[PDB]
Order: structure tokens, then C-alpha cells, then sequence
RNA sequence: GCAGAGGCCCCGGGGGCGAAGGCGGCGCGCAGGCCCCGCCGGACCGGCCUCUGGUGCAGAUCUCGGCAGCAGUAGCCGCUAC
RNA sequence: GCGCGUGGGCCCCUCCUGGUAAGCAGGACGGGCGAGGCGGGACGAUCCGGACGCCGGGCCAGGGUGCGCCGCCGGGGCCCG
RNA sequence: GGACGCCCUGCGGCCGCUCAAAAGACCUGAACCCGGCCGGCCGCCGGCCCGCCGGCCCCGUCUCGAAACACGGACCGAGGAG
């Protein structure tokens, strides 16, 4: 009953989809200390988006 | 319009769009939302979060009229004032003749602040005022008066 | 027989013409297509496509957004393929030249009260088929509630609200719930 | 219907198909059985009416009156309008109570040929509708819009002609057959009241005027549009392959030294 | 559609569809009802030709903090109000 | 009365396609129906089966709808209609409609001779008077 | 392609100078199908545009009605008989 | 984004487990049939070729070329198929 | 709603009559099926003058797989299911 024949042909029908650009550069799982300091550096001089 | 329908086009094909190996039979997945904790758990978990269980305190009767509290943002207060009157008010300014808008009379009980009021001073009358709303109108030189 | 199923990736489908029964929209599309067939200006090809799109892919742009977007350039003529709508929040409205497919009557009145003409695409073809001093603008396409319900509400990385009342605790309160 | 009888499937083993059969053994109670209920019986629960927004109804009624003005729309619909002086036909007719008086009006304003197309168009219908109290069909003719001019009695028995107070123009009348363009003989009160009737509509504002294919063609031919046009690159020459090696002139195009 | 993302329907199952009291109420008599009420109204008007069909009713604040601002028509004038004008109830 | 010159009319299939098993049973009428069986010899298109309807059998666009005389066909049921059909028409011919009575056909033929539009069925229903 | 509905069919669509229907024969269409001719028949019927649906059958131990071959076949062998 | 069918599969290779072993029972890369006409393998859903609009030429795969039954001869070796 | 005459042992037949028509116990009168007379030797598809060569298993249906010693199907008409 168990069988995986035709699984690879089915996967390669239009597959090998890459993960996505947001995934490669993300703030997920990163060191919380790194994230906090990054926000302070951004919040000054040109990068600051604060009004 | 029956003529322009998928079923009419599929006449002449036997199974009528329902398959050979599996055929249209009466309720072969059960009737209604049934088996959501058993056979259909996959779908109910995937698209229906919080369907099963009890989550809150119970009010045996709910009195909608008292739980009704309509709110208006600080951005639309000037919009309520008619345009002919409003256009002169902004140029004239004037502490003595500052516009009084009873948002309660328009139909809203609490003033929240989502936007920015125009600088000409305005007196708003409402049952309640959010703290940010009180601060913004106070910055525009307006008064947050209460109404009975 | 030839192997055409290796490096060929199938045929995509796109809206070549509007499906709108409105003959004036259909006429403008043919006109802006005819102009771009002659002079290949990007603005004219893009307008032809935006006229073709569906209501869902043609979101409204209010006078408030147009004011912010054209703040840098008063001279440039704004172009919106969707209807323009009034902002009751924007008590004072700038002077703008806007070619829209349709204007809400309140918006048309306010823009012209501020001294700015409410142009139409028929007027745009007559004055600037080229699009000199013209900016094409679009409404936030994902403004519809339908666009925030799309997805599977229930998987951990969802950020999508459940579709319907719900009113129970399994999954509703954390991944550890369930 | 078909449920009034008592039938029970005889059952397996009797060499008969398992469909409800009566005492005698007569097939009953099935869409395929003679005397059986239809598989999905028609019911009056169906939605026989479709809702329309007021604005959309008004837009249609207005564009239908507007269609009457277009000279060709009337001729396209099938009215005979060659002798008609103007469209819209505005005729000052005082109260008319006699068909002969109305006929003279219609003859003297160019509509007799349309009335005669209707009179000489009456025939028996082509279906069970003849039997179903719909035996005779005539060709549709002018619509006289009357305001306070009591011309209704005079024009009622005229063949193919219909009457409608400016208070209630009817879109099924304005466009018979969902094809707009009906000759309308306006009484003079009806025209003078049209700006009133169409303003008494709460704050309904008439749909703003648009463009036409000719007014898109004139616009297209304008000097500015033509000036923008840049001629394209000259196209490609295809020329189906013939063997180059065989002929001296043919080989010389590709190998002149050869 | 077949499963996928569908909010669950809160329409109750039809009861007494084949047998029992008629739970379907059709409205094809609605236009005829309009003519009937006008005809009854016209007949009643003639019976009291000088008198208005509707009696005077009082302005009354609509109930609840939701509609407390507006006023509607009530069943009858209070005895105190009639006393203020000087009219006995009868 | 004489058609414009045109190109040779080539018909890809001379004989009408007939439905599978038409010969075996009267109930199966000759009208073509697509082969639909799971194990139909016809759907498979095995050797010795009847031919299958394909767009390929299509007539050349210029010869499609053209009748053997070289003119095409536009039916006429009245004289007014015939004047409209022939107006600016050197590529068409008119078959009088079957319904048209013997009395009316005389009017159509006499007008056609003036108009110059060919009539395919000019000899139909000709038997003097009542 | 069917059956109704709203229109149109440029002097107001086709019909006892023969409608629908039936039977054979052409022609057109890749085909669904259409058209015309001859004959019967004896009063109704359409083409296009818009609308509607109880809208297309080789089967379902399908329903009902007709009826074939088997087949001038099996058989008409109780009660003594004319 | 919106659905549909499907969720009994089976063969040919190649490596397998297992059973003494099968047109056996389970696995896997690929392909095939399923759902692929056509030619060949006498015959065979899967083998060898070829994977299909309707056709008129030409070319020629795989398999063959006494006669059925289209199409072959030449040379060397072998010989109670 | 059938004049007459002819015959018939008689039945009944025959002519014809009435009527626009037998429409004659009844409008049209299909398919199946059958009888005469005439014409052939014959299922289909293709080539051809036309009886020769070549190719053709019985459909539907479940099924991994049906010509199957799987199942349903005498024949024809009408009705018959998103």
C-alpha cells in the first residue's frame, strides 16, 4: 500500500520553488539584544523615521 | 439564466463532472459541520481557530442599548459642521465665537483622536473623551466640554 | 513529435481588453491602446493596462492621498484609473489637476472649489496623449477586507484573522492551546 | 402530483426493476415512471422578482428618453420616421377625445406611416401562446407622453400607439424589446414639465455626459495626438526558402563570387 | 466551496417542509394588500367625512440612551398634560 | 447570373461522419456523437474504425459556405429582402424560402431578373395558377 | 438544436397560388445541424436581437404503449363411447 | 486567487527483502500503461520502434525480405534446427 | 354517414356515388414488423464502376486490466436524471 513512485515527477512539475526574499533577510529568531540596538541606531540622523 | 450554465454544457458526458472512480453519492463526508474533532480535524484546525471550546464570561441577557457607545474621531469633528459655516469659521478664528459641536446631537458619544484638527479653535461636547483626544483638542486651543 | 515540455513554462493569461459593458471605458481603452501602438510611451501602455483591470484591481484614491502624493509637484497632472473620492477629514483641499475615470460629486465640487480642474481621460487623450507632466497613481490594492481574510487562519505563522464568529478557546489562545 | 397514489418497491428477486409499483404492478412515483412526480417539482418559492437600485432604474429610464432624441436610434428600432420633422417630436395638442382628430394630428406630424406599419402588422402568434390568451401580436408604435392634455381617449384605440403621463414614464415602454429608440409624441406640457419631473427626483443628479466613437475619432485625429505618433521600424522580409545552390541568380544573392 | 475557507452557515434547518403547518409565507398578495388597505381606508374616511382618520397622538422621547435625543408618536396624552390644556379625557 | 472566378473548391471528406454503431441499431440515429466509452474502439481510434470529426477536415476559408454553382447562399422570403440582399452583392445568390407561395415567387423572380441576383430554385413550385 | 416571452422583419415577415407535420432525394457545415426540391398533408409557422427554462437519451433486472422471431411450434393424453 | 478530480493502481528495467519457489508477497531510481493512436514482435494494456489536425509527395526507424504476405541478393565459415 | 347497376345459393364482393378530399369510423398516420411486385447477394470503413482487394471483437460499465466463460441489453416509439 505505501509507495512513493511518481512523487519526484509530481514535485518537479513546476516545483523547486525558492523560499522568498523576505525569508532570507528577516528579524525572526535573531538575538533580541541585536534587534533592540539595531532599532536605536536606525532611530537617529538620516535613517530616523520618527516625526 | 439556466441556458448559460456549466451543467448544460456537461450534458452528454455521463458522470456530469463528478468522476468515475468516485461518484456523486448522498453525503459521503457526513452532513453539516460534523466530525470536526475526528475526520475533519485537519480542515477545522487549518481554517477555523477557536471553533471548539468555551472562552468567556456569560451574560444571560445582553442589553444592546447600554452596550451601545458610538465613537467619532477628532479628524471628522469639523466635517460634521456644514461647509458654508465651516469655511468662514476657519478664517475668522475667534475665542468668543469658537464653534460648539455636540457630537452627541450628531449621534456619537465618545471622541477618540485618530487625526489632526485644524488650528482654528473649536469647542467639542461629548459624553466621554479619549486622553489623546483631550490633548489634541487642547493643543488646537479648543475646550473638551461634557454634555448631559 | 517534438519535446516542448522541458524549458517552456506554459501560457500565462492576462486581461487584453476591459470586460466592462460601459462603452465609454471600452472606447478610452481602444484610444489609449491606439496611441501606444503608434508612440511606444510607457505611460500610455501602463494606462491601457490599468483601464483594462477589474474593480478589485482598480482601488479608489481619495483627494487626501492625491494631496500627499502631488505635494512635491503642483504642475504635474495626476492620473488615476479608479474613481476619486472625497476626504471629509481633509477640511482644506489643495489646487489639483486630476484626470480620473470618475469623480465622486462631493470630490468634484471640492477640487473645483479650490480652483483645480477635474480632467477626464477623454480630456487627457486630447491634451496630453504623451503624458508629459503626468503621474499615474494607484489605490492601495490590498485595502479590501477580502484581502485580509485570504490564507489559512489556524496555522502558527498565519497573521490572518479567523473567518466567522468562532467564540471558543482551542487555538484561539496560543499555540500551546490544542 | 404522483404522490397521491400508493406504490411500494416490489423488491429484489421478482425479476422486476426496483421502482415503486402499485397493487397491479404498474410503475409509479418516479420521474421515469408514467404518472410519476417530476424529479424536481416546480414550486412558487422561486424568486420571480429581481431587485434594482433606484439610481440604476432612473439611469435606464433617462438613457431611454435620451435614446428617443437620437435620430438614428428611432430608425434603428424600427419606427418609420422619414416624414417626422424633428426629434424629439414636441406637438402642442389640446385635449383630444376623437380618434379622427388624433389621426389627423399624427398624419400632419409625420407618424401615419408608423401607425400604418402597426395597423397592417397584426397576425396570430406562432405557439401555444395563441391558446394561452396571447393570440394576436402587433408592431409597437409611438408613445405619447401627456401632461394635463386629456388626449388619452383620442389616442387609445389608435393601433400600436401607447400613452404615458410624465409622472410615470415606463422603461419597458421607452425601450420595447430592451432595444431603446421609440418615437415619442410629447404633448407640449410634457416637455415643459420634463425639467420639473427630473428635478423632483429627491437630489438625484443626472449622469454626467460622456463621449462617442466619432467624438473619440475627432479627438484621435487631433494634431497633438498625431504629432506624438512616431512611425515604427520598417518590418521584416520573410521570403519562403528555395534551394540556393540550384540556380545561378539564386546562388548569387548568397554566394555572388560562387 | 468543498471545505477550504468558508465561514459556517447560521441558517437553521427547514422544518415542516413536507408535512405539518405551512412554514413558507409567500408575498404575491402584497400588491393586492396595498389596494385593499387603501380601499378600507377610503371607506372609513367617508364614514367620518369631516373627521381625520388618525387621532392626535403625543410626541414622546424615543426610549433608550441610543435614541434619547429624538422624539416619536405615543399611544396617548397623559392626564396631567390634558389637565394643563384644561381638557378632561372624555 | 455568373459567379466571380474563385479557386478550386476542395472538400476534405466526401462522406458524412456517422455515429459509432449506427448500422447495428435503429435507435442509434446516424447523427454524430463523440466516442465516449471507457473501452470504445472508436475513442481509441483503432485500425478499421470509422473516421472521427476533427477541425482538420475544415474547408478552405474562401470556399467554405460556397455552393457548387460558385455563388454562396442568402435566403429571401420577400421582394424587399431581395433588393437588400442584391444591393452591392456580386458574390451571393438567393434561394427562395420554402414558405414563399407560388403567387409571391413570381414577384421575386421578376425582380431578380432586373436585379441580376441569381436564384438557385427558380423552377420550384411552378404549376400555372390555382 | 428545443419550447415559450419581449421586440424587429421600410407600405409592413412567411401561409388554401398550400402552414406545421411525415416520406424519399440533393446542396452547405470539421460536426452538432441547417437549407432547398419532389410527394403526401391540410392550418398555422418562423429568421435575427434581448429574455426565460420542466431544454437534446442506446442502456438505468428503466416506465408505458406497440410488436417480432421462436411458430402453424408446445400443446387441446382425467371422468370406458360412440 | 478560486475551485475540480484523485487518494483500489499495475507493468518494464535495476537493486532488493522475503518465501523452496510463481503471471508470488512487500520496497525503490527512472520510464511505460493507466489516459498514447501508428508500424513490428504470428497472436500480447505495458516489449522493440514511433508518441496522433486534414492531406499529397519523398525519406526512412524498428522489424524483416521462398510462398501465404509488402519486400534480397552477394561473399566467408558452420551444419541429423 | 354511402345513389345505382352488376353478380353472388347466399355472404359479401364489384363498380361507382356523396364530398374539396374519403376524411368511410374515421385528422396527420412515423418507427418496429409484415404481404405482393420489381431488383440484387448482400455488416462497417477506404479505393475503384461496384464486387473485388485491404482493414475492422460488442456495446455500455465497474476495473490494474473486458471480446470476455463479469454485469445490463429481443425490437421500436414516446417519457426519463445537478
Amino acid at each position: 500500500n505505501h509507495t512513493s513512485k511518481n512523487q519526484n515527477r509530481k514535485d518537479h512539475r513546476n516545483g523547486i520553488k525558492k523560499p522568498k526574499k523576505s525569508a532570507y533577510t528577516s528579524h525572526k529568531g535573531m538575538c533580541p539584544k541585536y534587534l533592540r540596538n539595531l532599532r536605536r541606531s536606525r532611530a537617529n540622523d538620516p535613517r530616523q523615521s520618527l516625526r | 439564466p439556466t441556458r448559460i450554465r456549466k451543467s448544460r454544457k456537461r450534458r452528454g458526458h455521463r458522470q456530469m463532472g463528478y468522476g468515475r472512480v468516485g461518484g456523486h453519492r448522498k453525503h459521503p463526508s457526513g452532513r453539516g459541520k460534523a466530525g470536526g474533532l475526528q475526520h475533519k480535524r485537519t480542515s477545522f484546525d487549518k481554517y477555523h481557530p477557536g471553533y471548539f471550546g468555551k472562552l468567556g464570561m456569560r451574560n444571560y441577557h445582553v442589553r444592546r442599548n447600554i452596550e451601545y457607545n458610538p465613537t467619532i474621531n477628532i479628524d471628522k469633528i469639523w466635517s460634521l459642521i456644514p461647509e458654508e459655516q465651516r469655511d468662514g469659521f476657519l478664517q475668522r478664528k475667534s475665542t468668543t465665537e469658537a464653534p460648539v459641536v455636540d457630537v452627541t446631537r450628531f449621534g456619537f458619544f465618545k471622541v477618540l483622536g485618530r487625526g489632526s484638527l485644524p488650528q482654528c479653535p473649536i469647542i467639542i461636547k461629548a459624553r466621554y473623551f479619549s486622553s489623546d483626544a483631550e490633548k489634541k483638542l487642547r493643543e488646537v486651543g479648543g475646550v473638551p466640554l461634557l454634555v448631559p | 513529435g517534438i519535446d516542448l515540455k522541458t524549458g517552456i513554462k506554459k501560457r500565462k493569461v492576462e486581461r487584453k481588453e476591459p470586460k466592462s459593458p460601459n462603452p465609454y471605458i471600452r472606447l478610452l481603452h481602444n484610444a489609449f491602446k491606439v496611441v501606444y501602438e503608434n508612440t511606444g510611451e510607457d505611460f500610455t501602455k501602463v494606462l491601457t493596462k490599468r483601464l483594462c483591470l477589474s474593480k478589485t484591481n482598480r482601488p479608489v484614491l481619495s483627494v487626501s492621498r492625491l494631496a500627499h502624493l502631488m505635494h512635491k509637484r503642483e504642475d504635474k497632472i495626476a492620473v488615476v484609473a479608479s474613481t476619486v473620492t472625497n476626504d471629509e477629514r481633509l477640511v482644506t483641499i489643495p489646487r489639483m489637476t486630476i484626470c480620473a475615470l470618475k469623480f465622486s460629486a462631493t470630490a468634484r465640487s471640492r477640487i473645483e472649489k479650490a480652483g483645480g480642474r477635474c480632467m477626464s481621460f477623454d480630456e487627457l487623450l486630447a491634451e496630453k496623449p504623451t503624458g508629459d507632466n503626468c503621474v499615474l497613481l494607484q489605490g492601495r490594492r490590498s485595502c479590501r477586507a477580502v484581502c485580509k481574510k485570504f490564507g489559512s487562519p489556524g496555522r502558527p505563522n498565519s497573521h490572518v484573522k479567523p473567518k466567522g464568529e468562532h467564540k471558543g478557546r482551542r487555538g484561539a489562545r496560543g499555540r500551546h492551546s490544542w | 402530483a404522483g404522490v397521491q397514489c400508493t406504490a411500494h418497491s416490489w423488491g429484489p428477486g421478482r425479476a422486476v426493476a426496483r421502482l415503486p409499483r402499485k397493487h397491479g404492478g404498474i410503475g409509479a412515483y418516479a420521474n421515469f415512471a408514467r404518472g410519476g412526480h417530476m424529479a424536481h417539482p416546480t414550486t412558487v418559492i422561486r424568486r420571480w422578482c429581481r431587485k434594482v437600485n433606484l439610481n440604476q432604474r432612473r439611469y435606464a429610464v433617462a438613457s431611454a428618453l435620451a435614446a428617443s432624441a437620437n435620430a438614428a436610434l428611432v430608425e434603428a428600432r424600427g419606427h418609420r420616421i422619414a416624414d417626422v420633422p424633428s426629434i424629439p417630436l414636441v406637438v402642442d395638442t389640446d385635449n383630444v377625445t376623437k380618434t379622427k382628430d388624433a389621426l389627423a394630428i399624427i398624419k400632419a406630424v409625420g407618424v401615419l406611416r408608423d401607425v400604418e406599419r402597426c395597423k397592417d402588422s397584426r397576425h396570430i402568434r406562432a405557439g401555444r401562446g395563441k391558446m394561452r390568451n396571447r393570440r394576436y401580436i402587433t408592431r409597437k408604435g409611438p408613445l405619447v407622453i401627456y401632461n394635463t392634455e386629456d388626449v388619452a381617449r383620442g389616442f387609445r384605440n389608435l393601433p400600436g400607439v401607447d400613452l404615458c403621463h410624465v409622472s410615470s414614464i415606463r422603461l419597458l415602454e421607452l425601450a420595447p424589446g430592451s432595444h431603446p429608440g421609440r418615437l415619442i409624441l410629447w404633448t407640449k406640457s410634457a416637455f415643459a414639465s420634463l425639467d420639473d419631473v427630473y428635478a423632483a427626483k429627491q437630489n438625484y443628479t443626472l449622469p454626467r455626459s460622456c463621449i462617442t466613437q466619432t467624438d473619440i475619432e475627432r479627438i484621435l485625429q487631433s494634431d497633438a495626438v498625431q504629432k506624438t505618433f512616431v512611425p515604427k521600424r520598417d518590418p521584416l522580409v520573410i521570403e519562403r526558402k528555395v534551394d540556393p545552390f540550384s540556380s545561378k541568380e539564386a546562388l548569387a544573392r548568397l554566394d555572388p563570387s560562387g | 466551496a468543498m471545505g477550504r475557507n468558508v465561514a459556517f452557515s447560521n441558517m437553521r434547518r427547514y422544518k415542516c417542509t413536507n408535512k405539518g403547518p405551512n412554514l413558507i409565507k409567500n408575498w404575491f398578495n402584497q400588491p393586492a394588500r396595498k389596494i385593499r388597505r387603501r380601499q378600507t381606508r377610503l371607506q372609513k374616511a367617508k364614514a367620518i367625512f369631516p373627521c381625520p382618520l388618525q387621532k392626535l397622538r403625543p410626541s414622546v422621547t424615543r426610549c433608550s440612551q441610543k435614541f434619547n435625543l429624538t422624539q416619536r408618536i405615543g399611544r396617548g396624552f397623559t392626564l396631567r398634560e390634558l389637565q394643563g390644556v384644561g381638557l378632561s379625557a372624555g | 447570373i455568373h459567379p466571380l472566378p474563385h479557386k478550386i473548391i476542395i472538400k476534405k471528406r466526401k462522406n458524412k461522419f456517422i455515429r459509432f454503431q449506427s448500422e447495428r441499431f435503429v435507435r442509434v440515429k446516424p447523427s454524430w456523437r463523440k466516442p465516449r466509452g471507457i473501452d470504445s474502439p472508436m475513442r481509441h481510434q483503432y485500425r478499421g474504425q470509422r473516421p472521427m470529426v476533427s477541425i482538420g477536415y475544415g474547408s478552405d476559408k474562401e470556399t467554405r459556405f460556397m455552393l457548387p454553382c460558385g455563388f454562396f447562399k442568402h435566403r429571401i422570403s420577400t421582394v424587399h429582402e431581395l433588393k437588400t440582399l442584391f444591393m452591392n452583392n456580386k458574390t451571393h445568390a438567393a434561394q427562395i424560402a420554402h414558405g414563399v407561395s407560388a403567387r409571391s415567387r413570381k414577384q421575386i423572380l421578376e425582380e431578380a431578373k432586373k436585379m441580376g441576383v441569381r436564384v438557385l430554385n427558380a423552377d420550384a413550385k411552378l404549376r400555372k395558377e390555382e
